[PDB]
């Protein structure tokens, strides 16, 4: 038989289609060389223009950024300008309507990820002083006072804050288009913040007094965001440590956001279910 | 707030001039005044317009931002629509002599309001004499609702009583057309992230049930803790329904809301026989009334202008408040106080009626009205007690 | 508010003027002159521009987006498309019991070759009868022929190389879609969500192969809901027939339970199934209950209207759920529908032989009365005549 893959409506058979070959050209083949030499074909033809047209010479300097080569026999003209409009038009588009079709997708915003999670209006469970006593006697951020538990607030880097908001972002859009509440759509939905979740209790169960879940890590790298239209992105480790960043010492060693943002997002999915409990267990990186 | 982050002026400027130069002026860079200098600012000012058009077909497509006709467009493709006008309806008696032949563009009246039947009418009068319609008004939008009884036919025909009764009830459900704005907020929630959208799923749903206005749900004052000190969250769905234009105060009786809650969660509750889901167990509540009296001070020195605007204003928030809610002076003053101004000398007292007690019915120490679970505050008169000044 | 695509020659106007008036002072643009081709350059550029734009901004777009392009942006969203499904079916083998038995099966019916698709047990049950099943080896719409006798394609010790399918049944083949089909049912599926409404389990159900009828429990079945110490309903159980394989639409317990599993899955009550988290459930048959039906004075009424009769009663109670009484009423409705309110009707109903059957009972007014786990069953109906007319 075939062999099902993970889908929002759970598992499902997938396939592939032949190859078509009518997509129109997308920005990664705007290429600033080619562009650039292309309008010397605008200009009108004659005794005027044709030795100019023929030797026109393109080379990139150090940043890129094509440019018109001067020979030591160079003859100024039109045609100097014309690249220079050529240069014009791949560099503004560069600058300025990718970014706009970038930041236009939840599964490709890299610039404005703190934006789109303003659109979501979503709220960590984990950061407001008064937080539902059933999320644990001690939730990982928090350190006991003697006036109660205590949260403090990370300042997480630029490059891992990021990765998790981008991250973030994937999940949520993904389970905005609803789901069947079972447990292989739902760990499709929280896939990109590498966490899956997995029953305690192996034998019937459906009578015992409650039925408990725990948090497991996928990997110890979100995949991260890319600029470029073109090029694989960098990865970025998930966790962050205690030491490092000169934290109070009752935190637990290693901290890992994605973990925190995933448990928030299964809790309200099964609220309705008057026996679900959570038992969070140490993690550590390979 | 710009996405299409801009790098500095100066930045910009200064690598247009080092490409001109290096592609047309071989490096050299460009006299302060000459048509160079000139080419190069108009090129600068270009760019900035370009920027604008990328940011601004970017923000023509996020819902919070799009045009009043692309964000229908946008809407269309989510299953979306906008509500539209809505007719009232309800059920009319008729009773005449039997035997005698019927039309049907025949209409009615009642207090001005003209309505038509909206179901095939018989051939002729049945032999018991009484008949049965579905009526909807002639025009629509809220005009429609009115708590009537009697009415008298605009069309005389031979045979039919010249007078004519509706049901027990009334004629409601008429609406009027969703604006722009109302709409995007609608559209916005469904996109947006929330908690427990069951409990909103339902909230929507109970709003199409025939007569139904608003919908609150539970109040602070509603929250129980155990003898453990430790706040209790209950696994059931509870909301309360009130029905402004149909009812005393918008409180319905019992047996009103029991008919609802079984079609909404079925009968046994919880078997998806109903609305809901399978294994949902709900129920939902109503309120009893409690009368006030709310005294306003200090008005004299206003203009008439101000103390009518002042006086409606009161007697409108007092009338939607929800029920289980506190009702401090405060809120009062701070309306009546939003339109006078500031430095108006303005105070307002709650006093119940012949100053007797009533149930639900609690005041502390700095003038609030405290009221119990169940329990909903009810207007009973507005006075603005008199005084003399600025002869 | 709203502001759109410039055309051509409003948009030169603006360049040619901005030109003019900043960097000319003024002056006119002189057609064949140094600033004349650099106004057209210009132009070019900034009309470049627009026209990208617009090509982009479409591929963003479902409805239009090139098929390459579709299926990214709804992979991210877990909508795939479907490759080419399997047929499947049931079969039956006997032979000595005790023999070893193989997971490696194969079946050749009439040209198609069929594999086991369930676990097969060690070793022959006692009986010596074993039902399996099985799925195509080539997926296609051409395995679904209707074939009742095949045989086994490598010999085994111990067991016989005859083998049967229930009724020759054999149904769930299908092709690989297309493009333009793929393109709908996903702009479709984001106008859709699901609910796991009692309607969308019972749609589940129907998914498994050959089930056609799907019924709750009937009002002779006494229900639990609990399941543990809950303040909500958390169980729900329902019936199944297989009326074009099995005889009577019953199937045998050892079929029931792969559903059941498939379903809410195993363990049960953690939602390792297509069952929601938290909620627990079984698939059940039942066991026929056969009955003898007599009608009374339809020898006088025309051959055409007697065959209606008969073959209309037959088919009501092939598809009555199970666990429901089947009330003389109802039949003699459908006589008078036909024969019309003057005739003189009459229907009985009798158990075969006048024995005594389990879990049947007859009340005082006539009717049969059927207890949990069974179902009514015709066994033959048959016409009598004991009055005159005519």
């Amino acid at each position: 038989m075939n062999v099902l893959v993970p889908g929002i409506d759970g598992m499902v058979s997938a396939g592939k289609f032949e190859y078509s070959g009518c997509c129109p050209p997308d920005f990664a083949d705007m290429d600033e060389c080619t562009l650039a030499t292309s309008y010397v074909g605008l200009l009108p033809s004659g005794p005027l223009w044709d030795r100019a047209k023929y030797e026109a010479i393109t080379t990139i300097t150090a940043t890129g950024n094509c440019a018109a080569c001067w020979t030591e026999d160079h003859c100024p003209t039109l045609v100097d300008y014309a690249v220079n409009v050529g240069a014009r038009l791949a560099s503004v588009i560069d600058m300025t309507l990718w970014p706009a079709v970038r930041e236009s997708d939840p599964f490709t915003a890299v610039t404005s990820t703190a934006d789109w999670l303003e659109r979501f209006k979503w709220v960590n469970c984990f950061e407001t002083s008064c937080r539902s006593k059933a999320l644990g006697e001690i939730t990982p951020i928090e350190y006991m006072t003697e006036c109660g538990p205590v949260y403090v607030a990370i300042n997480y880097p630029p490059s891992i804050k990021q990765a998790f908001e981008s991250a973030l972002i994937k999940s949520l859009e993904r389970l905005s288009m609803g789901i069947i509440k079972n447990l292989a759509s739902i760990n499709f939905v929280i896939e990109p913040l590498k966490v899956r979740v997995v029953p305690l209790d192996t034998t019937n169960a459906c009578e015992n007094e409650t039925l408990c879940v725990t948090f497991e890590k996928t990997s110890d790298f979100f995949d991260g965001v890319n600029q470029n239209p073109c090029g694989i992105p960098s990865p970025v480790a998930a966790y962050i440590d205690r030491d490092v960043m000169q934290l109070p010492s009752e935190l637990p060693k290693y901290i890992w956001p994605g973990h925190m943002a995933a448990e928030c997002v299964v809790r309200s999915l099964l609220s309705h279910v008057s026996r679900f409990c959570v038992v969070r267990t140490d993690q550590t990186p390979d | 707030a710009c996405t299409i982050q801009r790098p500095e002026p100066q930045a910009l400027r200064d690598k247009i001039a080092t490409r001109f130069s290096t592609n047309v002026l071989g490096g050299a860079e460009i006299i302060p005044e000459s048509n160079e200098f000139y080419v190069v600012t108009l090129e600068y000012a270009m760019q900035e317009e370009f920027f604008a058009f990328a940011e601004q077909m970017w923000r023509e497509q996020d819902p919070r931002y799009a045009c009043c006709e692309n964000l229908v467009k946008m809407a269309a493709r989510r299953g979306v629509y906008p509500k539209p006008a809505q007719f009232a309806q309800g059920y009319v008696r008729m009773t005449g002599v039997p035997g005698s032949a019927l039309n049907q563009n025949l209409r009615f009246q009642f207090e001005n309001q003209t309505y038509e039947a909206a179901s095939v009418v018989p051939d002729q009068l049945p032999a018991t004499g009484v008949l049965v319609l579905r009526v909807s008004a002639v025009t629509p939008g809220p005009s429609g609702n009115i708590r009537v009884t009697e009415g008298s036919l605009v069309t005389p025909v031979p045979g039919i009583s010249s007078a004519v009764t509706a049901y027990g009830g009334n004629f409601c459900g008429g609406d009027d057309a969703e604006e722009c704005e109302p709409f995007r907020t609608r559209y916005l929630q469904r996109l947006q992230y929330e908690p427990r959208l069951t409990v909103e799923w339902l909230k929507s749903k109970a709003m199409e049930w025939p007569c139904v206005t608003d919908v609150f749900d539970l109040g602070p004052n509603c929250c129980s803790v155990n003898a453990l000190g430790e706040v209790e969250c209950p696994n059931n769905i509870e909301f309360y329904v009130l029905f402004r234009d149909t009812f005393d105060c918008g409180l319905a009786p019992q047996c009103v809301v029991d008919e609802i809650t079984d079609w909404l969660f079925g009968s046994p509750q919880g078997l998806g026989q109903g609305e809901a889901e399978f294994g949902i167990c709900g129920k939902v509540r109503t309120a009893t009334a409690v009368n006030l009296d709310i005294y306003l001070n200090g008005l004299s020195c206003a203009t008439p202008a101000q103390a009518r605007v002042v006086e409606q204003r009161i007697t409108d928030f007092i009338n939607r408040h929800p029920p289980s809610t506190n009702l401090t002076v405060e809120q009062l003053r701070f309306i009546g106080l939003q339109v006078l101004g500031s430095s108006f000398a303005f105070d307002v007292a709650i006093r119940s009626p012949g100053d007797a007690s009533q149930s639900g019915l609690r005041f502390n120490a700095c003038g609030d009205a405290e009221i119990d679970c169940d329990y909903k505050a009810c207007l009973n008169s507005v006075q603005v007690i008199n005084n003399n000044v600025t002869t």
